[PDB]
This record gives structure tokens, C-alpha cells and sequence, in this order.
């Protein structure tokens, strides 16, 4: 039951490198930290409009 | 290749000696020029009548890696137990490669160098003299506590700072295996650099020299411990292993001793050791 | 006095002000020099030990609707020195914003850099240039209008910013635990 | 969306925004561009510093004035200092170039007047003394405009910048034949003309020769009235395009 | 995810033992010293001529 | 045909013949290109002057003599008055660029001596006086000739210069590692090295960061008998390849 997942390695000059994870624990709070995660979504934070501001239009019009 | 996958290799064996018979010809193998920058790629077998040997030599200890890849003292520090009012119960280190002779002359062999690096320490106590000596002293814990460049400095050896909230650190008993970190590429740049002949400021002024590239931060040390009634001293090397390793622009190795942490000074040597004669045995 | 104060985020500006006359200056280090250092990007900088993108500075005109002028926006990479004049300026990154309808105009400064990151703390080796601004022509305005209005500024990181190397911030402490 | 009367020109490391502008006028109905093959003479190899020398240069701002009777810059001697443009005409023999010109001129809905913008080719002036020769100095502050005057007169060797005859012996009401717009305060803060290599040769010398000449006269005169902001200025800030240059030497003058 | 690799052993009289590999963390910095890459190329040093220096022939004609 | 000890290389404006080379040195293996969209990372667009950059430039050349110890000088600073290449150092915060190092030394086949011709990559030198810093103006001359000293001794701030250590506290006979040439009077009178830019990061500011240094030092002292020509100098003349800049503003040093 491992799960095979892929390490923080870094640009190569013009790679994948594997590691090995058994979860010991019944409780999932036992589990690593989520450190892999870099999704993000900035627009509720720098864009909360209810018309969409086109960049190349004059915002006011 | 990728120097982080170390279990991938490349099996590179020397040069055969390949058989050569006698010659009386047009063609001249050891006769060139040196100033054209060349190196002659002769081979006896161009001079002499050879046989054939079979080489199964390799050049595996004098890779790059297995060179640098061997654990070297860089560093140690020292500090007592004690209260906020003893100014000796906490210490620090400004991170530094050139402080050690050692290990310095090794990766000044290089130019430039990018490595990943693997950070063992021995933290070493002593009880100091004392009509209180007789102590039931209880197991000292330490506190390594890395602050980068920017952070607060501790400024006694009890403050918010060792609170660690964002810093790394190491906490450590003693008995205990010594205490052991791996840290990536930690540049600004796309690879260390060992020499910077150049300055601090844009008017060719200010500091010369490799000093103002490597600003790695510092160490704070700490013991964890309320004191005892008599004092322990306790001394921490930080040894350091770069591992991962790729380098660039080979030098000659130091030939002078090395006088400054700080910058590259010299004072003039003599090119070899004297003898007795040209003509020797 | 106007740092704890409103003032503190108010340029003042003023009619009949001559032409190549500074505004304002300052050299770019975002998380370390106090115009930008304590804002939400400022902040945030100040949790880690390296930074690295474009910024951009959105200059908002906050005085009479019936009030125009133009303004030179410069951006002078380092290795020269402050912009002394609206020439200097001028011949380093720059917008001439004219003010009108749209309120608000935006200095985009460039990732322009030897290395692929600063430091967040001041470093000579790692310094990033000069952010002036100046009058590139004046505010002119009506007969009934106030001769001194505003301008006031936005800052906020690209889509091409990023930290590294984090660490605790100086901008808070304690002597002794909270009761 | 895009009302007309927004624009945003953006050129090296450069942008020029107007929120009210009256179109753009492209010198003779040619947008600037690179010495062709057929075209071309000097047989060495051009240097073309692309946006190092192709940007907005400011110029020095003049002030507008009830009274004052208009402005003339020379080109491409007004940018001889203007950074490695300038560097790059001085270690030239020979230089080619079209030009982004964009005059600045903003006051509000209560002031008056109006400006013509006016890019003049060959403008060769006359000496106000008929009898003699003009010079140098008396054509040219480089960056610095040189006023044109009300006075039918002037110092030794000056030339004749008698307003209505745009000192060239004609009159300034047909100076629009010429890539021309008007700054008329009520309805514009800018004008934009994107001038042309206009000569009778592929490329020439870059000091010797003034290709022409750009002109803010002033036909309806500067107004407003009861403590309605007095200090209304006129910048002239211009970029450089398709710029190429031939011939190098040593710093040039003499 | 096991990796095995090859160990060091030695020219034998007229072999190939292998050994594993796991990796335990989620970053490259982690791993084990690259020390098994004999790779080499002194060219760059030792020949950085423009026009290729052929052994048999003269240096100058 | 073609013996190869002849040679004609140009660059721009500029042709150097040589009748008795010794092939040519291609620093690391690397002949010199553009940085790239990968390795690139100030977002500006570059400033490429080709031909009014990239050409050969003649520095100040040295006398060698008998005992004359040594001599170096400091790139790209020692161009930092030559021509267009210099302006665009000047006004730019980033620049990059590769070299063509051709040194320049003829005498005659009675004439004897042998000088190594090296280019040294981040050659940081050390302070004479080791207590000490060093600074600037004891570190380089521009495009004159910084010299080696046979004394192991100098004034406030002096590099401690004495050869065999060649000024930075390693044997000089080992300087060969670094791209290198020799010019033996008996086999050649010139030499000549391709340098590409060799750095930790992808451009860099021109006046700050000496990339590297060229040293030509004499291993067999310069001599010649009875009244047969005294006078033999070493001239150096350097084109740049690939050079590009970023980040443009004013005039620069502070
Ligand atoms: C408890 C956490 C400790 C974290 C320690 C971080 C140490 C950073 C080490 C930087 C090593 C830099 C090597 C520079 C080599 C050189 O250029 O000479
Ligand atoms: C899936 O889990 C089976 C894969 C092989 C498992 C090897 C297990 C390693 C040793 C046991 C760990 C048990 C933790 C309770
Ligand atoms: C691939 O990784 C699965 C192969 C079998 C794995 C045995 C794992 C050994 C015990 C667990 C090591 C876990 C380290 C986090």
C-alpha cells in the first residue's frame, strides 16, 4: 500500500526524482505536513468584480 | 546526469595501453607547440614500443563529488550556562567557508561551485571548576537556531527570538547521535562563488572582493537548560559535506597561507621547496 | 507627526508648480525602505530572506474632477545613482501618465537584475534602482478650485513575484509572555 | 469600449498616455522604417540600437504665455544630447531616423487658446539682417527651444523670427501644408506626429544637417481669467524610429 | 519505488552485486551523495583550440 | 595552399592579420552567444549594437624588456573609454558580452623570450599590505597596463603584485589552467584568445564585476646582443562578442 510520489528537485540546465511514503497511522491527522500544494487563485483577492475588467479597455466608460 | 539521483552512475574506466611496434617515419607524435595553449595528448606507445595492458582502473575517488563529498570541520564555538545577565551563556556564528584552512583550499580549487550541503554537529560539554562541581547536573539540551539574512538576533540568551516561528532550528540532548540537517542551493545567484574580483559598489568601491557575494546568514547557539549551581561549558563544531556537487572554472590551489576570513590576502611564498642541486637523486 | 496620521498616505500636490519639478523619491527595496516596507507585499517580504518579480505602483488622482496635469513615472535601474533631474529620469524606464477620466495610472517596474533574486533586507550587492516622480508639465485647474489637491499610491506584486528562504520578521516582539 | 480620445504609445522603455488626443497625423502617409538594399549607398555594415536609442526622450519644457509668440526645435540636433541616441550621432558619420513627436499641453475647460503643432522639413531660415549670414547659435539650442518673435529685429547674426513670416519669408497660415495637428485647450491636451525620414538623400550627416524643423505658434493666444491658474507649460517629449547609423569613427564635431 | 542500483566492487580474476535504494524525503537536498558518476571530459582544459590539433601531424606548418 | 600559421580575423570595422600565429584559444571550449530565454532573467528588452560594439579595440601598449616582471589588465573595465562599447557600459546597469584577446608582440629570429599570455576568470588579487584592503585605482589602470612587481612591497593599497605569486597568492607557473597562449619570439609574434563570458549569473553590472583579468607575464626574460633593436612592445587589442545590455537609465557610476 506505498504510494511513490516526486521530490523538490529544481530547473535543469537545458529533473524527476521519486520518494516513498507509508502512512503508519489510523488517524489521518498523523499524516506529513501538505507542503506540495502551490495552487492558487489571487482573482477573489485582486479582481471581486461583478463585471470583468478588461486590462486593455478603460476601466470607466 | 543528475547530481541529486545518486543512485545513477557512469562507470568510466582508464586508458588501455595499446601494443606499438617500431616506426621510422614522416609522422611526429612528441614533437609540437607549447604556446599554441595545447596540452601534448601523447601516449607511450607514440615514444616507445609498448605492449598491450589492459587498464581496468577508474578515476572514482577524485570525482568531484568524492573529493568534497567527506565531512570537514568548519567552524567551532563555545558558551556556559548561565542567566540573561551572562553575556557568555549564548553564542553565534556568521556562516563562513573561509574561516577554516582545510576545507577552504579545497573548494578554492573551483571557481565557481553549486552543491547541496549536509550539516553534522558535535556539541561537546565540560564541567568548569567550582566548590559547587559536586552537582547532580541533569542532561543538557541545546538550541541551534538558524537566523537568515534579515531575521532578529537573540539578544540575550533568553529572548522572543529563540521562540523560532519561522527560523530553523535544532534542538538537541546530549548522549544522543549528533545532530544532522541537509540544506539545498541556498544562492541568489545560479552558483556559488568562491572568488569575486569586483566590488561592493557601482563606483568600484566599498568592499572588494568574495565577501560581499556569500552572505549566508548565522547560527545562534544556546544551551536549553536553567543552570546548575556550578557552570558547564559546552562547544559546538559545525562540520559541513558538500554533497549533490557541480563545479566550474578550475584554479591552482593556494600556495600562499591564508591570513584573512575576510579577503583574500597573502603575503609572497616561494614557488617549490629549494634543492640541493639541478642535477639530484 | 504625519506618520501616525492620514497624511502619511497623501502626496501633496499643487497648481501653478513649475515644470520639471520632483515629486518624490526613493530607492527600491520592497520589505525594506519605509514607503513600501510595512504595506500587505511589504509584509509579507518581511517573513522571508528573498525576493524576486515585477512591481507595480498604481498612482491614483484624488483631486478635483475639474483639476489636469501630467506626471512623469520614472524608474531608474542602479549603478548610476538617484535621478537628480526630470532628464535622468526621463532617459530610465518611464510612463507620462496624463491625468483625466480614468483616475488611476500604473508604473509597472520591471525585473530588472543581475541574479534571479534579491535579498528583502538593504544589501549593496543586491540593490534595485530608483523610483522618482515628477511634474511633466502641472497641474493646472478653474477659477473656484483648490489650488493644493492629492495623489495617493497603490502597490501590489506581479504575477512573476516570489519568496524564498523564510524566516521571522522583526516587525514584532515581547519581553515576557501575555496575560 | 476604446473611446478615440485614449491613447497609449509605448516605445523602448517608454510610454506616453493622453486621455485626450485628436488622432495621429503619420508625416506624408509613411510610418517610419529601416534603409533598404536598393536604396542604400554606404556600403558598411549599419548599427541599429533598436530600443536603447529608439525611446521618449523629453525634451526641455517651455511655458505658455498670453503673449508669447512661439517655440522651434531643430532635429535631430535637439536630441544631440539625448542619451545613446545622442552617443551614437556623435561617433557617426552618417545617421537615419523617423520620430514619434508627441507636444504636451494641458489647462481645463475654463482656459482658452490654441497652438499649432507643426513638423516643418528643409525649414532653412532667414538672417534678420538681409544683408548678412546667420549662424548656428542663433538656429539651434539643441534641447532648448528657440523662440520665434514678435520683434522685426535682432542681435548679430539672429535669425528673422518674425511670427507671421515663420522666419522663412512666408506665411505661417500655410504652414499647414506640413505634418501639422493643433493643441486647441477646449478640445485636445496632446498632439502626436509620427514624422518621417524626409530627405534627398538615404542618410546624412547628423549635426551638419537639420532634416527639420518642429514649430509651436501659437494662433489663438493663451487665456483665462479671474485667479484661474496661471502657469500652463508645453513639453516636447520625442522618441526616435528605425533608427540606423553608418560610418564610425572617433567623437565627432571637429 | 524501490530503486536498486550497482556497488563498487573491483576487477575480478578471469562481478555485478547490486543494492537498494529508497528515498525517504520529500526533497532532492536530502538524498545521498552523487558519488557512483565516473564522467569526464578534460578537453575543455587540456585542448581549447579552435583548429583541431591532429597528434600525428606537425603543431606549425 | 593556406599554411596555418596565417591568420585574418574580423570584427565589425576592423581586420587583424597575423603571419605567424599559433592557432587560437577558444576559452573552456565555448565560443561566445546571446543569453537566452531560459538563462535569462532581467525582463527588459536588450540592447544589441552588433558591429558599433562588437569590434577591435587597441589599449595603450606596453614595452618589453629584460627584466620587465609582468603586466595585466582588468575586463571589461579596461574598455570602459573604448568607443560605443564604453557609452553602453556607461548607461546601462547590465551588460554581456564574450571577447576576442588578441595580443600583439614581434622581434626578429635573433631576438629571444617567451611571455604567457593568460585570461583569467574572477582573478581576485591580493591586498599588499595583508592587514589591509586593496582598492581600485592599485587594481586597474582602465586600458593602461597595470604592472607585476619583481619587489614584494607597495604603497597605501597596492595589490601585493610580486609575479610568482601572481598576485593572488598561488603559483604562477600553475596559471595555466586558465585560457591560455604563449608567445615565444622564436615560434610566433602573436596570440590569440576566444573568451566566453564565464560568470555565476546571467549578466552582470560592468563596472563592478572585473570578469576576468588578462595576464601576460615573461617566463623567459625578453633579450637580444650586440646592437640589434632595443625597442620590442606588446601590444593588446580586444574585440567584444555577443554584447548585450539591459536596464537603461542615466549616465553611470554614482
Ligand atoms: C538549524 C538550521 C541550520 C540551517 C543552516 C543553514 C546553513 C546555510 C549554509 C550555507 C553554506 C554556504 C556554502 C558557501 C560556499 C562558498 O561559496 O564558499
Ligand atoms: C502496502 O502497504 C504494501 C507494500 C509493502 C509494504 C512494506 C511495509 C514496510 C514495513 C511495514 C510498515 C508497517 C507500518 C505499520
Ligand atoms: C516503492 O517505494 C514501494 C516498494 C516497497 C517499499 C517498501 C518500503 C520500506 C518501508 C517504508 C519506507 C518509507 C519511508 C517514508
Amino acid at each position: 500500500g506505498a504510494q511513490v510520489s516526486t521530490q523538490k528537485t529544481g530547473a535543469h540546465e537545458t529533473s524527476i526524482i521519486h520518494y516513498t511514503n507509508i502512512n503508519y497511522y489510523k488517524d489521518a491527522a498523523s499524516n506529513s505536513a501538505n507542503r506540495q500544494d502551490f495552487t492558487q487563485d489571487p482573482g477573489k483577492f485582486t479582481e471581486p468584480m461583478k463585471d470583468v475588467m478588461i486590462k486593455t479597455l478603460p476601466a470607466l466608460n | 546526469g543528475d547530481v541529486q539521483n545518486a543512485v545513477e552512475g557512469a562507470m568510466v574506466r582508464v586508458a588501455d595501453t595499446v601494443q606499438t611496434s617500431a616506426t621510422n617515419s614522416e609522422r611526429v607524435p612528441n614533437l609540437t607547440a607549447v604556446e599554441t595553449g595545447h596540452t601534448s595528448q601523447a601516449v607511450p606507445g607514440d615514444t616507445m614500443q609498448t605492449r598491450h595492458v589492459i587498464n581496468n582502473h577508474v578515476r572514482s575517488e577524485s570525482t568531484i563529488e568524492n573529493f568534497l563529498a567527506r565531512s570537514a570541520c568548519v567552524f567551532y564555538l563555545e558558551y556556559k550556562t548561565g542567566t540573561k545577565e551572562d553575556s557568555n551563556s549564548f553564542n553565534n556564528w556568521v556562516i563562513t567557508t573561509r574561516r577554516v584552512a582545510q576545507l577552504r583550499r579545497k573548494l578554492e580549487m573551483f571557481t565557481y561551485l553549486r552543491f547541496d550541503m549536509e550539516i553534522t554537529v558535535v556539541i561537546t560539554s565540560s564541567q568548569d571548576q567550582s566548590t559547587s562541581q559536586n552537582q547532580n547536573a541533569p542532561v543538557l539540551t541545546h538550541q541551534i537556531m538558524y537566523v537568515p539574512p534579515g531575521g532578529p538576533i537573540p539578544v540575550s540568551v533568553d529572548d522572543y527570538s529563540w521562540q523560532t516561528s519561522t527560523n530553523p532550528s535544532i534542538f538537541w540532548t546530549e548522549g544522543n547521535a549528533p545532530a544532522r540537517m541537509s540544506i539545498p542551493f541556498i544562492s541568489i545567484g545560479n552558483a556559488y562563488s568562491n572568488f569575486y574580483d569586483g566590488w561592493s559598489h557601482f563606483s568600484q568601491a566599498g568592499v572588494y572582493g568574495f565577501t560581499t557575494l556569500n552572505n549566508m546568514g548565522q547560527l545562534f547557539f544556546r544551551h536549553v537548560n536553567k543552570p546548575n549551581p556550578a557552570a558547564i561549558t559546552s562547544v559546538a563544531r559545525i562540520y559541513f559535506k558538500p554533497k549533490h556537487v557541480r563545479a566550474w572554472v578550475p584554479r591552482p590551489p593556494r600556495l600562499c597561507p591564508y591570513i584573512n576570513s575576510t579577503n583574500v590576502n597573502f603575503e609572497p611564498k616561494p614557488v617549490t621547496e629549494v634543492r640541493t642541486n639541478i642535477i639530484t637523486t | 507627526a504625519k506618520v501616525s496620521s492620514m497624511e502619511a498616505y497623501r502626496v501633496e500636490l499643487s497648481t501653478n508648480t513649475n515644470a520639471g519639478t520632483q515629486v518624490f523619491g526613493f530607492q527600491l527595496n520592497p520589505g525594506a525602505e519605509s514607503v513600501m516596507n510595512r504595506t500587505l507585499m511589504g509584509e509579507i517580504l518581511n517573513y522571508y530572506a528573498h525576493w524576486s518579480g515585477s512591481i507595480k505602483i498604481t498612482f491614483v488622482f484624488c483631486g478635483s474632477a475639474m483639476t489636469t496635469g501630467k506626471f512623469l513615472l520614472s524608474y531608474a535601474p542602479p549603478g548610476a545613482g538617484a535621478p537628480k533631474t526630470r532628464k535622468d529620469a526621463m532617459l530610465g524606464t518611464h510612463v507620462v501618465w496624463d491625468v483625466g477620466l480614468q483616475s488611476s495610472c500604473v508604473l509597472c517596474i520591471p525585473w530588472i537584475s543581475q541574479t534571479h533574486y534579491r535579498f528583502v533586507e538593504k544589501d549593496p550587492y543586491t540593490n534595485a534602482g530608483f523610483v522618482t516622480c515628477w511634474y511633466q508639465t502641472s497641474v493646472v485647474s478653474p477659477a473656484s478650485n483648490q489650488p493644493k489637491c492629492y495623489m495617493m499610491c497603490m502597490v501590489s506584486a506581479c504575477n512573476d513575484f516570489s519568496v524564498r528562504m523564510l524566516r521571522d520578521t522583526k516587525f514584532i516582539e515581547q519581553t515576557s509572555f501575555y496575560q | 469600449g476604446y473611446s478615440d480620445r485614449v491613447r497609449s504609445i509605448t516605445l523602448g522603455n517608454s510610454t506616453i498616455t493622453t486621455q485626450e488626443c485628436a488622432n495621429v497625423v503619420v508625416g506624408y502617409g509613411e510610418w517610419p522604417e529601416y534603409l533598404s538594399d536598393n536604396e542604400a549607398t554606404a556600403e558598411d555594415q549599419p548599427t541599429q540600437p533598436d530600443v536603447a536609442t529608439c525611446r521618449f526622450y523629453t525634451l526641455d519644457s517651455v511655458q505658455w504665455e498670453n503673449g508669447s509668440p512661439g517655440w522651434w526645435w531643430k532635429f535631430p540636433d535637439a536630441l544631440r544630447d539625448m542619451g545613446l541616441f545622442g552617443q551614437n550621432m556623435y561617433y557617426h558619420y552618417l545617421g537615419r531616423a523617423g520620430y514619434t513627436i508627441h507636444v504636451q499641453c494641458n489647462a481645463s475647460k475654463f482656459h482658452q487658446g490654441c497652438i499649432l503643432v507643426v513638423c516643418v522639413p528643409e525649414a532653412e531660415m532667414g538672417s534678420a539682417q538681409t544683408s548678412g549670414v546667420v549662424n548656428y547659435e542663433h538656429i539651434s539650442k539643441g534641447e532648448i527651444a528657440s523662440r520665434f518673435t514678435t520683434t522685426t529685429t535682432a542681435e548679430d547674426h539672429g535669425v528673422q523670427a518674425a511670427v507671421w513670416n515663420a522666419g522663412m519669408g512666408v506665411g505661417v497660415g500655410n504652414l499647414t501644408i506640413f505634418p501639422h495637428q493643433w493643441i486647441n485647450l477646449r478640445t485636445n491636451n496632446s498632439a502626436t506626429i509620427v514624422m518621417p525620414y524626409v530627405n534627398s538623400v538615404p542618410m546624412d550627416n547628423m549635426y551638419r544637417h537639420h532634416n527639420f524643423t518642429l514649430m509651436i505658434i501659437p494662433f489663438v493666444p493663451l487665456d483665462f481669467s479671474a485667479g484661474a491658474s496661471t502657469y500652463v507649460p508645453i513639453t516636447v517629449t520625442v522618441a526616435p524610429m528605425c533608427a540606423e547609423y553608418n560610418g564610425l569613427r572617433l567623437a565627432g564635431h571637429q
